[PDB]
């Protein structure tokens, strides 16, 4: 979760950060489809039966 | 003359194939032949 | 590793036909495969049945295609012209000539018929 | 190499092809399946700023003729024509052989023969059924265009954002 | 390329059990494949030696 790692719990610091527009988003998107990519291989690999 | 031109792509020639009930085509000669396949294995090792 | 130490059955990977061997060599930061490819040349019209009945037993061919010409027929393999004389050697017999569609009518020699003769 | 042409004639031993074969009686050459993958699966934004969606190169009446001329080779010539030239074979000793490929001898094709064909028939009605009822068969296609939009969209977003200036449009500043 | 122009005795490329024969379609921004299997229907208990 990015806000927590680059904002020390901090309002401001929130506060500026929404400026930067959408740029988490797109890492947590890409991290939950790896998450979802590392099931599918472990499915694919063993479930061959 | 000789000049830049346009025009649409052909996809080979057209060919048909005379398929029936008991009809067979069986070679009778062969060709030998040889083949170039070129693959890439590595990269310059460079380092900065 | 398959088609420098073997013979590879994989269509199109080993060369563009029936693969026979390969032979490798180097060059600058690569490799050139040449493979020896084997292609079947000019071809002949023949017509074909699916099998014969000889004696109300349907027979099929061990290994070919059964080759007609206008006269008369033979086995041959598939890759490559071959003629045969029609035996039993070269036939095995599965049930009767009925349920097949394409049968034919044709003679199916044998060969202990001659030396039966002479003994 | 060459682009084939099936024969007008549909002796294929009691296979029926007609639901792959090329439409005759339609705009374009696709087939039935074909049409039907077709139906199952705002851009002038992203073209207001300078991101432009090139043409393919082949177009898909080019692809549906090499899918046809595939389906012609393999259902009239086996598979002698990947190797070399053409061999024109009938089907049946075709399918003999695809048997005996995988152990069984050849004469169990000529002993149920129309019940083969019969199962194939249902097999591909049913895969025509099973297309037509449901839409998430295609989805590993249809996620990749969807991927591919999103990021465009989040793109053109970025371009709302003021990255700490007074003002995100270039004109008012 | 295997399955189209021959007969691929790979386990489980081509289909799920003994392969015949595959059948190529076009579809946008990809291809479908139509494999042609072989499977066994009614089993039998016999003694062997
Ligand atoms: C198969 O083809 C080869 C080559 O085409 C024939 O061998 C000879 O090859 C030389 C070199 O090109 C030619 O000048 C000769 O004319 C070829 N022989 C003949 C009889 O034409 C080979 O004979 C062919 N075999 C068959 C059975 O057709
Ligand atoms: C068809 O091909 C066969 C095989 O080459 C030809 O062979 C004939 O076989 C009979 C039976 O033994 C002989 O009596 C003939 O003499 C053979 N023909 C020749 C030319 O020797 C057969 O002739 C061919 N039939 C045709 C061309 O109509
Ligand atoms: C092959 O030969 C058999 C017997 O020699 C033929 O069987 C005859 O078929 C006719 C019909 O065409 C019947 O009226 C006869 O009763 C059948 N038996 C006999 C002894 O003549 C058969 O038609 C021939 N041709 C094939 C199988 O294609
Ligand atoms: C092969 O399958 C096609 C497709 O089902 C059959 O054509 C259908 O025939 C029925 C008969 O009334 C029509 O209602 C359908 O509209 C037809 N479908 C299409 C797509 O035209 C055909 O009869 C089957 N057999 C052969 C030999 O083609
Ligand atoms: C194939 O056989 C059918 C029935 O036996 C016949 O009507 C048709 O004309 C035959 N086709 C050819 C090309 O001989
Ligand atoms: C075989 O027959 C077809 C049609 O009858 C003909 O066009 C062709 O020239 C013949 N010979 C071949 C294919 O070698
Ligand atoms: C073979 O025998 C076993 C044990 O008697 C049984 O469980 C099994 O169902 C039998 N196989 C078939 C196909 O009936």
């Amino acid at each position: 979760d990015c806000t927590m790692y680059i904002c020390g719990d901090s309002t401001e610091c929130s506060n500026l950060l929404l400026q930067y527009g959408s740029f988490c988003t797109q890492l947590n998107r890409a991290l939950t489809g790896i998450a979802v990519e590392q099931d599918k291989n472990t499915q694919e690999v063993f479930a061959q039966v | 003359s000789q000049s830049i031109i346009a025009y649409t792509m052909s996809l080979g020639a057209e060919n048909s194939v005379a398929y029936s009930n008991n009809s067979i085509a069986i070679p009778t000669n062969f060709t030998i032949s040889v083949t170039t396949e070129i693959l890439p294995v590595s990269m310059t090792k460079t380092s900065v | 590793s398959e088609c420098v130490l073997g013979q590879s059955k994989r269509v199109d990977f080993c060369g563009k036909g029936y693969h026979l061997m390969s032979f490798p060599q180097s060059a600058p930061h690569g490799v050139v495969f040449l493979h020896v490819t084997y292609v079947p040349a000019q071809e002949k019209n023949f017509t074909t049945a699916p099998a014969i009945c000889h004696d109300g037993k349907a027979h099929f061919p061990r290994e070919g295609v059964f080759v007609s010409n206008g006269t008369h027929w033979f086995v041959t393999q598939r890759n490559f012209y071959e003629p045969q004389i029609i035996t039993t050697d070269n036939t095995f017999v599965s049930g009767n000539c009925d349920v097949v569609i394409g049968i034919v009518n044709n003679t199916v020699y044998d060969p202990l018929q001659p030396e039966l003769d002479s003994f | 190499k060459q682009i084939y042409k099936t024969p007008p004639i549909k002796d294929f031993g009691g296979f029926n092809f007609s639901q792959i074969l090329p439409d005759p009686s339609k705009p374009s050459k696709r087939s039935f399946i074909e049409d039907l993958l077709f139906n199952k699966v705002l851009i002038c934004a992203q073209k207001f700023n300078g991101l432009t969606v090139l043409p393919p190169l082949l177009t898909d009446e080019m692809i549906a003729q090499y899918t046809s001329a595939l389906l012609a080779g393999t259902i009239t010539s086996g598979w002698t024509f990947g190797a070399g030239a053409a061999l024109q074979i009938p089907f049946a000793m075709q399918m003999a052989y695809r048997f005996n490929g995988i152990g069984v001898t050849q004469n169990v094709l000529y002993e149920n023969q129309k019940l083969i064909a019969n199962q194939f028939n249902s097999a591909i009605g049913k895969i025509q059924d099973s297309l037509s009822s449901t839409a998430s068969a295609l989805g590993k296609l249809q996620n990749v265009v969807n991927q591919n939009a999103q990021a465009l969209n989040t793109l053109v977003k970025q371009l709302s954002s003021n990255f700490g200036a007074i003002s995100s449009v270039l004109n008012d500043i």
